[PDB]
């Protein structure tokens, strides 16, 4: 005999962990504060070319 | 599909060869489910500054 | 804001030892002896603000 198998079919299903994420308000506020601090610190370096 | 050679031999007489080709449709699980979606906002205010 | 969810996976082939018949003899001929394919995913959901 001589069997031919396709790799696009003998694969399990997609896990249930592929749903949307869940973030709290504290984490969002912390990320926003960090981004604001980084943006404010980067602006000081742009003025070095005075 | 899967072909095979059913090379059968006779009894203790003569001694002739044979191939005998025959195939059998072989099933398989379904193929992947390709997903390609995208969503965005239509258009609100066309100004370039604000 | 942005929230990413990446996914990645691999696949291998682990065939059985052999096909022992009732009282006959059999043997294998050629086999993958390697990988197969690779599955991967990605998700993106961003919400801009003013």
């Amino acid at each position: 005999h001589s069997r031919e198998v396709d790799c696009e079919r003998f694969i399990g299903p997609v896990p249930s962990s592929f749903t949307d994420p869940k973030v709290t308000s504290a984490q969002w506020k912390f990320l926003e504060d960090m981004a604001d601090m980084k943006a404010l610190a980067d602006l000081n370096k742009s003025l070095v070319n005075l | 599909l899967e072909e095979h050679y059913y090379s059968r031999k006779t009894c203790g007489s003569g001694g002739g060869l044979s191939v005998q080709r025959t195939g059998y449709p072989q099933t398989d699980p379904p193929v992947f489910k390709a997903v390609n979606s995208f969503e965005r906002a239509p258009l609100i205010v066309g100004d370039h500054v604000h | 804001r942005r929230t990413t969810c990446e996914l990645v996976g691999c696949t291998r082939f682990y065939p059985r030892t052999v096909s022992p018949p009732s009282g006959w003899f059999a043997r294998w001929k050629d086999f993958p002896d390697g990988s197969l394919s690779e599955v991967s995913g990605l998700r993106r959901t961003d919400i801009r603000s003013v």
